[PDB]
């Protein structure tokens, strides 16, 4: 994913 | 042959290394053994060898912290000669400034020949005292003598070892992309990266989605070590190793940006958690980007 | 739909933005009417709307300064019921700080009505003083009356919009690979850009071959926005935008690192040269990576 | 190259  | 890297020189007879007195750029600045201690910043003691074109095996001594170099007194070849810091480039064809070295007959530790004079350095009486003077001597290449014989510890990778190190271990990503930003970085005792962590600010930031989450963190840190760096040292001609990483879960359904640093053998790469400040050999994401 | 974003809400009627009085974040705080700046940060005059899940068209909007919601106040259905900031959460099922925004009559501008009481958010009397009282009134979703009418600019991309900008750029590698770290960001004026690089440090920085050389120049501005970003606004679930590049010149024998922003209409993207502030069309670089 |  995108990083959180 | 000697490679182009930053190098902490040990004698090899007693435990003192090569240290510029009190870190001074003053020209004159006597170059004298000094005790030391392993697995530091020896700040005095860091010394950056440049490759000269077209004269084999001889290079240029640039301290880290004064950026004055490694200078034989007016290139005399008298014994006893003062070594001292000097202002000077890394490409400089003043002989005074010129350091051949290769390795000793015991063919771990290296002499260092001045190229001008073709005297070597010589850690006086092989003395261990603190401020002990290193001086241009009479010598041979070939001799035992350990007043003259000098362990190159190496605190330098180049991008390429960097590259080998992120390759060999388990976590990374099928898809990871690696992305070289300098060509030979200093590496940081855990104890010195940890300090720049502590005094970055980031130990007392609150994690907030998207606004300051896992990437502000890690860049955070990295820029943390790019301002150390440039604030440090006054040589030029390499970086500070701290690298960001890019991963993604094992389920794939999770990412995290983090930041890695070396093992002390320069072999393998260590995370590091920049919102807790921890080091690990498993942060639980693989690595599908990373910059350094 | 509206989109999830950062907004501007500016009246049809007048020239005044939905406002949260002095970005107080105490409860209760007067939401108002007042003027505004173009082409500059509106510190009190940021709203993000985050969508409700399962209710159509529904939103939570968040001031963007206080982190606090827009609130009508008790739920009250009466016309001339308070407008005010309030404590609350993104997915709230407290009615009072659900919003439903659809287009308008005239399709462009959209009304406003809060879900529990279906009254709309009614600037009084079409007043422009700054500090106008803003209030849940009775209205219709199809009338023309410019007090319930309000202009949504969009101050926000998504990354999938940042990510088309780039794309259409044409200093693009063929090689090149993006890697996208938030979801929602605010664009910046360059004023304020340019603010956050004064502020930084960096133009008082000296280029250092590896130790600050481009990479750490561009690192170091998107560290100072991403700073920026936590350290102004209270709200969280956006990023600033703010990117850092690596390209390669036509010859294919040099590279640099730079940053990039966002055109005020959100299509293209802007090259910024950290070292000297220059914002540029073409930096004389193609790039062959993007972190952003 | 490598971003000088
Ligand atoms: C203990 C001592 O070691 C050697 O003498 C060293 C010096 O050695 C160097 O200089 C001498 C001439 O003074 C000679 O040229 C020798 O090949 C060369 O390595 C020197 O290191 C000084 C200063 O630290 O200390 C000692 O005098 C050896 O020659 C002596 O016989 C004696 O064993
Ligand atoms: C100039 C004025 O515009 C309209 O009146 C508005 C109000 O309009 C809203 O409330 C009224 C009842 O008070 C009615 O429900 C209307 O459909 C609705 O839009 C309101 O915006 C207030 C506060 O700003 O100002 C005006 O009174 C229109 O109905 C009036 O005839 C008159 O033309
Ligand atoms: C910058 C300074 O570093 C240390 O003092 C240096 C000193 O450092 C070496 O010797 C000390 C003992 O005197 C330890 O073994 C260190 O591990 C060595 O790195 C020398 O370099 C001398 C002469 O040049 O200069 C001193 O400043 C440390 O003791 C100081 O607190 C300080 O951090
Ligand atoms: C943070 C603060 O922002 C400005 O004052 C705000 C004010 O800003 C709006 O109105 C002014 C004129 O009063 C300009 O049109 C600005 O472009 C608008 O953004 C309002 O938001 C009021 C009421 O909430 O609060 C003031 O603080 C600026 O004038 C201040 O210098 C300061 O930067
Ligand atoms: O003194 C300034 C110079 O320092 C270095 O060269 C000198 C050399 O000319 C001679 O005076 O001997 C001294 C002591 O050994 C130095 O090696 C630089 O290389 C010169 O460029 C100059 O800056
Ligand atoms: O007052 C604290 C609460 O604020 C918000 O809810 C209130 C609501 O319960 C009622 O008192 O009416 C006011 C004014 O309209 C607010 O909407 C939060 O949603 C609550 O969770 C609570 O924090
Ligand atoms: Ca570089
Ligand atoms: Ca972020
Ligand atoms: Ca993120
Ligand atoms: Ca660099
Ligand atoms: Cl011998
Ligand atoms: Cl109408
Ligand atoms: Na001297
Ligand atoms: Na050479
Ligand atoms: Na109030
Ligand atoms: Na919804």
């Amino acid at each position: 994913p995108v990083p959180r | 042959s000697l490679r182009r890297g930053i190098y902490h020189i040990e004698n090899a007879g007693v435990p003192s290394a090569i240290d510029l007195k009190d870190g001074s750029s003053s020209d004159g600045t006597p170059i004298v053994g000094w005790q030391f201690t392993p697995d530091t910043i020896n700040w005095h003691q860091l010394w950056l060898a440049e490759p000269i074109p077209n004269v084999a095996d001889t290079f240029t001594l640039c301290n880290l912290f004064s950026g004055t170099y490694m200078d034989l007194y007016n290139g005399s070849s008298e014994a006893g000669t003062a070594v001292n810091g000097w202002q000077g480039t890394a490409f400089t064809t003043n002989p005074h400034q010129l350091w051949t070295i290769k390795k000793s007959s015991d063919g771990t530790s290296y002499k260092i020949q001045n190229y001008g004079s073709k005297t070597f350095v010589d850690l006086v009486n092989g003395d261990s005292s603190d401020g002990a003077k290193i001086a241009g001597w009479t010598g041979t290449w070939d001799e035992g003598n350990p007043h003259q014989k000098w362990y190159f510890n190496r605190m330098s990778v180049s991008s390429a070892e960097a590259q080998a190190a992120i390759a060999r271990n388990p976590h990374i990503h099928g898809t990871y992309r690696g992305y070289i930003l300098d060509g030979e970085y200093l590496v940081l005792p855990n104890a010195t990266f940890t300090q720049i962590w502590k005094d970055s600010g980031l130990p007392g930031s609150k994690w907030r989605e998207q606004i300051y989450d896992c990437d502000d963190f890690a860049i955070a840190m990295k820029a943390a070590v790019g301002k150390w760096g440039a604030d440090s040292w006054k040589a030029n001609g390499f970086a500070i190793f701290c690298g960001v990483m890019l991963g993604v879960n094992k389920a794939g359904d999770a990412a995290a940006a983090y930041n890695f640093t070396l093992t002390k053998d320069h072999a393998d790469i260590v995370f590091f958690e920049p919102q807790n400040g921890g080091y690990l050999n498993d942060i639980g994401y693989d690595s599908y980007m990373a910059f350094y």
